[PDB]
């Protein structure tokens, strides 16, 4: 029955909150059920207010705990994470497992989008593959999660007015219906719409521009204004770029970047932020600093 | 020293260049 | 005599209670029942009660959480009568807050206050608010109502459970949202109402 598993899943969440990894067998079971839930979700996930929107966390588990202390614990607080859950952090395994665990337990209360690091290629360079091998002794867990990443929605739309995605706009995307037409159940391509949605950046330069990252495109203010008007959007909520103050308005408040990993890579010393969307869809921002690390001056 | 963002952007391009 | 220090203590307490770093605000909250006991009820009502209520609506959840438990410790010292006259009517006012996080805070406050305020105060003043909120447009509030009823249900009289609590919980089981249904079912099972 579902009741027995629900209690089992609850135990996992408590265990994961303590920063204790699940076993390989448990992870496999969790991923399987996650896919069944994610496969039903659209490329543009319809999200209801009120919700709290978060940027990258990059395996900084103890700052994810800080995030919940500031914004409130799931399921009481609705959450919308815009990707980049792994790599560049000592606790990517615990970070991704907890967020996947919460999604399975509270599908309606938490939304997790795909970021550019939710990729087989990227995870093998920036540490998530190494961490899984180190913490389990074999690559199976990495295989499971990377397969799961293929099902994560690319974008979310909040009350039909605020459009949330990791990277940014694309020359190949003019209407949200174009996004709904994409096939996302694949490894992140190096080119095209699904690549741009995860890799693009806003820019001061006008119009489209060459991305210094080697992927995606940079887009100016005129692009954002055209896209918002064409789709009836009030705001593009965005991730994927470090900002020192935690959040950064740009393009005449057509776009806002949110970064939720404080003291990024344990060296940037930046502030983290999360955007709380009221019951009235009115937006608010909470800035927070890294959690005091126990036994680490 | 080196700018924080530029450090990550350059290596991201290298990975994407390697493809 | 601490009464002589009171005039010098208050400016320091106010600044700490309003510090920019939320962890600093957390520290002063942990000493509030200690300070309140030393300074007495009369000083607390005039000077410190406003600070405690301001914490309940703090942006940081951790502060609201800490303030919620602060109410129980204050009531444990000043008694039921002071809580009814001073604390309960103000926390219930938050029920109408347009922000669902703040409205849920009311339910959290009732969860801890019921442990001390007793059966009579819970049934007559706190329970009606919980039942009213069952119709909140936000699902998060509604299944917190289910959880709240589950926790304060044992403190209620049996006649109240069958008359008022049971029909509300049964309605919640019909709610469209999955979470509301689940916790509504759990509340009925734990309370042995269905
Ligand atoms: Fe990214
Ligand atoms: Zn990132």
């Amino acid at each position: 029955d579902e009741k027995v598993f629900t209690k089992e899943l609850d135990q996992w969440i408590e265990q994961l909150n303590e920063c204790k990894q699940l076993s390989e067998s448990q992870v496999k079971s969790l991923c399987e059920k996650a896919k069944e839930i994610l496969t039903k979700e659209s490329n543009v996930q319809e999200v209801r207010c009120p919700v709290t929107v978060c940027g990258d966390v990059h395996g900084q588990f103890h700052d994810l705990m800080e995030l919940f202390r500031i914004g409130g614990k799931s399921p009481d607080t609705n959450y919308l994470f815009m990707g980049d859950y792994v790599d560049r952090g000592y606790y990517s395994v615990e970070t991704v497992t907890l967020l996947v665990a919460l999604k399975v337990r509270y599908r309606e209360r938490i939304t997790i989008l795909r970021g550019n690091h939710e990729s087989r290629q990227i995870t093998q360079v920036y540490g998530f593959y190494d961490e899984c091998l180190r913490k389990y002794g074999n690559a199976n867990v990495w295989k499971y999660f990377t397969d799961l990443f293929d099902y994560l929605p690319l974008t979310a739309l909040v009350d039909g007015q605020i459009f949330c995605l990791h990277g940014g706009l694309s020359p190949s995307i003019d209407t949200l219906d174009h996004i709904r037409a994409l096939d996302r159940l694949q490894e992140v391509p190096h080119e095209g719409p699904m690549c741009d949605l995860l890799w693009s950046d806003p820019d001061d330069r006008g119009g489209w521009g060459i991305s210094p990252r080697g992927a995606g495109y940079t887009f100016g203010q005129d692009i954002s204004e055209t896209f918002n008007h064409a789709n009836g959007l009030t705001l593009v909520s965005r991730a994927h770029q470090l900002v020192m103050e935690g959040y950064n308005w740009c393009h005449d408040r057509n776009v806002v970047t949110i970064f939720s990993a404080p003291n990024y890579c344990y060296r940037c010393g930046n502030q983290a932020a999360i955007m709380e969307l009221d019951d009235t869809l009115k937006y608010s921002f909470l800035q927070f600093d890294p959690a005091p690390r126990r036994g680490e001056p | 020293g080196m700018d924080l963002i530029n450090r990550e952007t350059v290596h991201e391009r290298e990975v994407q260049t390697a493809m | 005599g601490i009464r002589q220090l009171s005039q010098s203590l208050l400016p320091a307490i106010v600044e700490l209670a309003e510090d920019a770093k939320w962890r600093v605000r957390l520290a002063i909250i942990e000493y509030m029942p200690l300070l309140a006991g030393q300074l007495g009820v009369e000083f607390f009502d005039e000077k410190l009660n406003s600070l405690c209520m301001a914490w309940l609506v703090d942006h940081v959840y951790a502060i609201r959480e800490a303030a919620t438990s602060n109410l129980k410790k204050l009531v444990e010292k000043f008694g039921k009568e002071w809580a009814h006259a001073t604390i309960i009517p103000k926390v219930l006012a938050m029920s109408g807050d347009p922000n669902y996080l703040h409205r849920m805070t009311t339910l959290f406050c009732i969860n801890v206050l019921s442990e001390v305020c007793g059966q009579d105060i819970t049934t007559k003043h706190m329970l009606p608010t919980v039942l009213r909120m069952a119709g909140d447009p936000v699902a998060n509030v509604r299944f917190n109502v289910a959880k709240s009823l589950q926790k304060i249900g044992p403190i209620l009289d049996n006649s109240t459970l069958q008359s008022e609590v049971k029909p509300i919980l049964e309605k919640l089981t019909q709610d469209q949202d999955v979470d509301v249904k689940y916790f509504a079912q759990e509340a009925l099972t734990v309370l042995s109402l269905a």
